[PDB]
Protein backbone atom coordinates (compact mmCIF):
# COMPACT_ATOMS: atom_id res chain seq x y z
CA UNK A 1 0.00 0.00 0.00
CA UNK A 2 1.31 3.40 -1.21
CA UNK A 3 1.09 5.57 2.19
CA UNK A 4 1.59 9.26 2.44
CA UNK A 5 1.39 11.62 5.37
CA UNK A 6 1.72 15.65 5.58
CA UNK A 7 2.55 17.39 8.57
CA UNK A 8 3.47 21.07 9.87
CA UNK A 9 0.87 23.26 8.35
CA UNK A 10 -0.90 25.64 10.48
CA UNK A 11 -1.38 29.67 10.96
CA UNK A 12 1.24 31.62 10.18
CA UNK A 13 2.04 35.32 10.08
CA UNK A 14 2.66 37.07 6.07
CA UNK A 15 6.48 37.15 6.13
CA UNK A 16 6.70 34.07 8.21
CA UNK A 17 7.93 30.47 7.58
CA UNK A 18 6.83 27.21 8.02
CA UNK A 19 8.39 23.79 7.10
CA UNK A 20 6.34 20.83 5.73
CA UNK A 21 7.07 17.20 6.05
CA UNK A 22 5.87 14.25 4.39
CA UNK A 23 6.27 10.53 5.50
CA UNK A 24 6.18 7.63 2.99
CA UNK A 25 6.06 3.93 2.76
CA UNK A 26 4.59 1.26 0.26
CA UNK A 27 7.01 2.22 -3.11
CA UNK A 28 10.75 2.41 -4.03
CA UNK A 29 11.59 6.13 -2.81
CA UNK A 30 15.18 6.09 -3.88
CA UNK A 31 13.69 6.05 -7.71
CA UNK A 32 10.64 8.14 -6.85
CA UNK A 33 10.42 12.06 -7.97
CA UNK A 34 8.71 13.46 -5.43
CA UNK A 35 6.41 17.03 -5.27
CA UNK A 36 4.14 19.32 -3.35
CA UNK A 37 1.02 20.50 -4.82
CA UNK A 38 -1.10 22.89 -3.17
CA UNK A 39 -4.93 23.49 -3.34
CA UNK A 40 -4.95 27.65 -3.07
CA UNK A 41 -8.07 29.47 -2.62
CA UNK A 42 -7.07 31.67 -5.67
CA UNK A 43 -5.52 29.11 -7.90
CA UNK A 44 -7.05 26.17 -7.37
CA UNK A 45 -5.09 22.89 -7.21
CA UNK A 46 -1.76 23.96 -8.23
CA UNK A 47 2.49 22.36 -8.78
CA UNK A 48 4.31 23.74 -6.24
CA UNK A 49 7.75 22.37 -6.16
CA UNK A 50 9.39 19.16 -7.65
CA UNK A 51 12.76 17.03 -6.55
CA UNK A 52 14.36 14.19 -8.50
CA UNK A 53 15.57 11.34 -7.48
CA UNK A 54 19.47 11.00 -6.24
CA UNK A 55 20.87 9.59 -9.86
CA UNK A 56 19.48 13.17 -10.89
CA UNK A 57 21.38 14.75 -8.44
CA UNK A 58 18.51 15.16 -6.50
CA UNK A 59 17.78 18.57 -8.78
CA UNK A 60 14.79 20.54 -8.05
CA UNK A 61 12.35 22.58 -9.93
CA UNK A 62 9.68 25.13 -8.46
CA UNK A 63 7.27 27.49 -9.45
CA UNK A 64 7.32 30.87 -10.40
CA UNK A 65 5.44 32.07 -7.68
CA UNK A 66 7.47 30.76 -4.72
CA UNK A 67 10.68 30.11 -6.75
CA UNK A 68 13.56 31.78 -4.06
CA UNK A 69 11.36 31.64 -1.30
CA UNK A 70 10.15 27.89 -0.87
CA UNK A 71 13.14 24.70 -0.78
CA UNK A 72 12.20 21.00 -1.38
CA UNK A 73 14.33 18.56 0.08
CA UNK A 74 14.32 15.24 0.44
CA UNK A 75 15.43 12.18 3.06
CA UNK A 76 16.27 8.81 1.13
CA UNK A 77 16.80 6.85 4.31
CA UNK A 78 13.90 7.90 6.24
CA UNK A 79 11.82 8.59 2.97
CA UNK A 80 10.86 12.08 3.41
CA UNK A 81 10.09 14.65 1.77
CA UNK A 82 10.39 18.29 3.19
CA UNK A 83 8.94 21.78 1.79
CA UNK A 84 10.48 25.11 3.62
CA UNK A 85 8.34 27.95 3.16
CA UNK A 86 10.00 31.16 4.15
CA UNK A 87 8.53 34.78 3.62
CA UNK A 88 5.07 33.06 3.39
CA UNK A 89 2.52 35.53 1.60
CA UNK A 90 -1.48 35.83 1.47
CA UNK A 91 -1.02 33.82 -1.82
CA UNK A 92 0.75 30.68 -0.42
CA UNK A 93 -2.81 30.10 1.64
CA UNK A 94 -3.86 26.77 1.41
CA UNK A 95 -3.69 23.33 1.25
CA UNK A 96 -0.36 21.53 0.54
CA UNK A 97 -0.24 17.75 -0.14
CA UNK A 98 2.76 15.67 -1.03
CA UNK A 99 3.09 13.39 -3.53
CA UNK A 100 4.96 11.83 -6.71
CA UNK A 101 6.15 9.70 -9.25
CA UNK A 102 6.01 5.68 -7.91
CA UNK A 103 4.73 2.45 -8.72
CA UNK A 104 2.70 1.68 -11.74
CA UNK A 105 1.57 5.19 -12.56
CA UNK A 106 4.32 8.15 -13.84
CA UNK A 107 2.12 11.18 -12.80
CA UNK A 108 0.37 11.82 -9.21
CA UNK A 109 -1.44 9.26 -8.38
CA UNK A 110 -1.35 8.84 -4.68
CA UNK A 111 -1.83 11.86 -2.80
CA UNK A 112 -1.36 12.51 1.27
CA UNK A 113 -4.65 14.20 3.32
CA UNK A 114 -3.17 17.48 3.05
CA UNK A 115 -2.03 19.97 5.66
CA UNK A 116 -3.63 23.31 6.08
CA UNK A 117 -1.32 26.73 5.75
CA UNK A 118 -3.04 29.85 7.19
CA UNK A 119 -1.25 33.02 5.99
CA UNK A 120 -2.74 35.35 8.51
CA UNK B 1 1.76 26.24 -18.84
CA UNK B 2 -1.36 23.62 -20.40
CA UNK B 3 -4.03 25.60 -19.27
CA UNK B 4 -6.92 22.89 -18.54
CA UNK B 5 -10.72 24.66 -18.34
CA UNK B 6 -14.06 22.63 -17.37
CA UNK B 7 -17.25 23.23 -18.49
CA UNK B 8 -19.39 23.77 -16.10
CA UNK B 9 -18.12 24.88 -12.26
CA UNK B 10 -21.20 23.85 -10.77
CA UNK B 11 -23.65 20.70 -12.59
CA UNK B 12 -26.93 20.46 -10.75
CA UNK B 13 -28.75 16.95 -11.41
CA UNK B 14 -31.33 14.90 -10.09
CA UNK B 15 -30.35 11.83 -8.73
CA UNK B 16 -30.35 8.98 -11.52
CA UNK B 17 -29.61 11.08 -13.67
CA UNK B 18 -26.99 11.09 -16.56
CA UNK B 19 -24.07 14.10 -15.50
CA UNK B 20 -21.47 15.02 -18.19
CA UNK B 21 -18.44 16.84 -17.34
CA UNK B 22 -16.20 18.61 -20.11
CA UNK B 23 -12.81 19.76 -20.26
CA UNK B 24 -10.83 21.27 -22.24
CA UNK B 25 -6.78 21.46 -22.73
CA UNK B 26 -5.19 24.54 -24.27
CA UNK B 27 -2.02 22.08 -26.05
CA UNK B 28 -2.30 18.56 -27.24
CA UNK B 29 -2.58 16.14 -24.45
CA UNK B 30 -0.93 13.51 -26.55
CA UNK B 31 2.58 12.70 -25.39
CA UNK B 32 5.70 11.23 -27.69
CA UNK B 33 5.16 8.23 -26.92
CA UNK B 34 1.53 8.25 -28.36
CA UNK B 35 -0.41 7.73 -25.37
CA UNK B 36 -2.73 10.78 -23.57
CA UNK B 37 -1.93 11.61 -20.10
CA UNK B 38 -5.77 13.31 -19.40
CA UNK B 39 -6.80 12.19 -15.90
CA UNK B 40 -10.10 12.55 -13.73
CA UNK B 41 -9.90 13.15 -9.66
CA UNK B 42 -12.90 13.19 -7.71
CA UNK B 43 -12.69 14.89 -4.02
CA UNK B 44 -15.15 15.13 -0.60
CA UNK B 45 -14.88 17.76 1.32
CA UNK B 46 -12.23 18.22 3.54
CA UNK B 47 -10.19 15.14 1.77
CA UNK B 48 -7.73 14.71 -1.38
CA UNK B 49 -8.40 14.68 -4.35
CA UNK B 50 -8.48 10.83 -5.22
CA UNK B 51 -7.92 9.43 -8.85
CA UNK B 52 -10.71 8.15 -10.39
CA UNK B 53 -10.16 7.96 -14.68
CA UNK B 54 -6.73 7.89 -15.64
CA UNK B 55 -5.53 8.14 -19.44
CA UNK B 56 -8.76 8.97 -21.29
CA UNK B 57 -10.76 6.11 -20.08
CA UNK B 58 -9.30 3.87 -17.41
CA UNK B 59 -10.95 3.31 -14.59
CA UNK B 60 -8.24 3.31 -11.45
CA UNK B 61 -8.87 0.98 -8.52
CA UNK B 62 -12.93 0.45 -7.20
CA UNK B 63 -14.18 3.11 -9.50
CA UNK B 64 -17.58 1.78 -11.03
CA UNK B 65 -18.56 1.50 -14.35
CA UNK B 66 -20.83 4.19 -14.28
CA UNK B 67 -17.93 6.29 -14.72
CA UNK B 68 -16.72 6.64 -18.44
CA UNK B 69 -14.14 8.92 -20.10
CA UNK B 70 -13.71 9.62 -23.75
CA UNK B 71 -12.06 12.23 -25.89
CA UNK B 72 -9.06 13.17 -27.10
CA UNK B 73 -6.35 15.81 -28.08
CA UNK B 74 -7.60 19.11 -26.13
CA UNK B 75 -11.38 18.02 -25.99
CA UNK B 76 -12.30 15.43 -23.19
CA UNK B 77 -15.14 13.91 -21.67
CA UNK B 78 -16.07 12.72 -17.82
CA UNK B 79 -19.87 11.18 -18.08
CA UNK B 80 -21.24 9.86 -15.06
CA UNK B 81 -24.79 7.41 -15.67
CA UNK B 82 -27.42 7.15 -13.18
CA UNK B 83 -26.05 9.39 -10.20
CA UNK B 84 -25.95 8.55 -6.78
CA UNK B 85 -25.08 10.22 -3.52
CA UNK B 86 -21.34 8.56 -3.52
CA UNK B 87 -20.54 10.14 -6.62
CA UNK B 88 -21.43 13.93 -5.17
CA UNK B 89 -18.00 15.99 -4.58
CA UNK B 90 -15.54 18.24 -7.30
CA UNK B 91 -14.20 16.84 -9.91
CA UNK B 92 -10.61 17.49 -11.31
CA UNK B 93 -9.44 16.74 -14.97
CA UNK B 94 -5.78 17.02 -15.22
CA UNK B 95 -2.76 16.64 -17.75
CA UNK B 96 0.52 15.34 -16.97
CA UNK B 97 1.61 14.68 -20.74
CA UNK B 98 3.66 18.38 -20.57
CA UNK B 99 5.45 19.35 -17.25
CA UNK B 100 4.77 21.59 -15.05
CA UNK B 101 1.47 18.88 -14.73
CA UNK B 102 -1.84 21.06 -14.63
CA UNK B 103 -5.54 20.89 -13.25
CA UNK B 104 -8.66 22.17 -13.96
CA UNK B 105 -10.52 24.21 -11.60
CA UNK B 106 -12.96 21.35 -11.16
CA UNK B 107 -16.93 21.01 -11.49
CA UNK B 108 -19.30 20.37 -8.80
CA UNK B 109 -21.65 17.60 -8.76
CA UNK B 110 -25.05 17.96 -7.07
CA UNK B 111 -28.50 17.11 -6.82
CA UNK B 112 -31.12 20.07 -6.95
CA UNK B 113 -34.78 19.13 -6.21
Amino acid sequence: EVKLEESGGGLVQPGGSMKLSCATSGFTFSDAWMDWVRQSPEKGLEWVAEIRNKANNHATYYAESVKGRFTISRDDSKRRVYLQMNTLRAEDTGIYYCTGIYYHYPWFAYWGQGTLVTVS
Amino acid sequence: DVVMTQTPLSLPVSLGNQASISCRSSQSLVHSNGNTYLHWYLQKPGQSPKLLIYKVSNRFSGVPDRFSGSGSGTDFTLKISRVEAEDLGVYFCSQSTHVPFTFGSGTKLEIKR
